[PDB]
């Protein structure tokens, strides 16, 4: 029923991506072309890591990954 | 937490021979290895996420971009995709990243996540296409490396600023948003919690706060209370180091009661915490313990009043930690 549910909600979540779908401004091409650093409001919506946070930012990456990666091939992860 | 249902466990391969060395992008031991053991296979992604550190230079952030860019050109079959972070910085000879992955590479492209830090330039490399053909050292390829045009610099310029600016208003409409609603998360908040990750607020709580449960209101309040007995006691019984920790213990107090209490009943003690805190330190005054009822004594009032306020600062490692335990006070207990 786990596997069930998390299949489920990758079928549902197709048209919205959970509400983190990317708009037109965030993406550029360089062929087809000031903030400090000390304001960390973002990390309140980091609410779901213990070692490591920075799994909300591949839930974001995946609607481009799942365009343009194939899905049968051996992945490989750097540092 | 899901308990081996996919077998995740059994699809982690680790590329190690027992030397140290081996490890590092930059080194020739760690490529060889790669290519030793991914030779026969077929990689269609290859995701590299550095450790960002700001010790480097430019010049060994160029040489592991290029090293990494190797690593695909050698293992990376046809149609493989390379998923990279850049952190831009101010120096004007920053572009010569852009050119290099413009130059190994015929389909970039750059993307700002909303959901990543928009006070900072941390940006997403995509590549797809490969372009060159000879492989050659590392030297000639960084004397090689030249910058761009000024035009499209200042095209990135603005496009970037534009970007982070509404990256940091839709950040601020979530928040606002999630703190509103009464108790429903946000929907990537369920997909997180589907795929088997956990909520850190008990943990951050307790190796941060050092409170084991933040919902009991009553044990923190007698804990708080025994603190700043104590704290007084040993204040006047005089050292730079006993201040410091003291001074440290009573904040962390005061914090554990803050969140709970914005937990339990919906609204912080103090108004200007939040942005204190926002601004990366914290501020207890005689003010604070003479608004909120019976949590002190007068005598402890009055003893207070010998030092009047104090003001701790954190390391940006401890800010991450105060930001996300006031998220999920903020989104997970009542409006």
């Amino acid at each position: 029923i786990n596997d069930n549910c998390n299949k489920d909600n990758k079928g549902n979540k197709i048209n919205n991506f959970w509400g983190l779908a990317l708009k037109n401004y965030q993406v550029l091409k360089i062929r087809s072309i000031l903030p400090q650093g000390g304001n960390y409001l973002s990390h309140q919506l980091r609410l779901f890591g213990i070692n490591s946070t920075s799994c909300l930012k591949a839930l974001e990456l995946s609607q481009i990954l799942m365009k343009e990666v194939n899905k049968d091939k051996d992945r490989l992860f750097l540092g | 937490k899901l308990g081996n249902v996919t077998q995740i466990l059994n699809r982690v391969k680790v590329l190690f021979n027992g030397n140290p060395n081996s490890t590092w992008i930059g080194n020739m031991e760690c490529e060889s290895l790669i290519w030793s053991e991914l030779n026969d296979k077929s990689i269609g992604l290859v995701h590299c996420d550095m450790e960002g550190a700001i010790g480097k230079s430019e010049e060994t952030v160029l040489h592991e971009h290029y090293s990494v860019i190797r690593i695909t050109y050698l293992i990376g079959d046809d149609d493989v995709v390379l998923v990279s972070k850049i952190i831009p910085t101010i120096t004007p000879n920053w572009s010569r990243i852009l050119y290099l992955y413009k130059l190994y590479w015929k389909d970039v492209s750059i993307i700002s996540l909303k959901t990543s830090n928009p006070a900072s330039t941390e940006l997403y490399l995509i590549s797809k296409d490969a372009y060159c053909t000879i492989m050659e050292p590392s030297e000639v390829v960084l004397s090689k490396l030249k910058r761009l045009s000024l035009l499209e610099e200042n095209n990135l310029l603005k496009w970037i600023i534009l970007s982070k600016k509404r990256n940091n208003e839709w950040l601020h409409h979530e928040i606002k948003e999630g703190e509103r609603d009464y108790g429903v998360m946000r929907p990537y908040h369920m997909a997180l919690q589907i795929f088997g990750f956990q909520i850190n607020l008990n943990h951050l709580a307790k190796e941060f706060l050092s409170t084991p449960d933040l919902t009991n209101i009553n044990n923190i309040i007698q804990s708080f209370q025994r603190t700043i007995k104590d704290v007084l006691f040993e204040w006047i019984n005089i050292n730079k180091g006993k201040l410091r920790l003291l001074s440290r213990r009573l904040v962390l107090s005061w914090i554990s009661l803050s969140l709970s209490t914005r937990l339990l009943t919906g609204r912080f003690p103090d108004e200007k915490f939040e942005h204190r805190a926002q601004t990366g330190y914290v501020s207890l005054a005689d003010t604070d313990l003479e608004s909120l009822k019976l949590l002190s004594k007068n005598i402890i009032k009055n003893y207070r009043e010998c030092i009047g306020s104090i003001s701790y600062w954190f390391l940006t490692k401890e800010v991450k930690i105060l930001m996300k335990l006031i998220g999920g006070a903020k989104l997970l207990g009542i409006p």
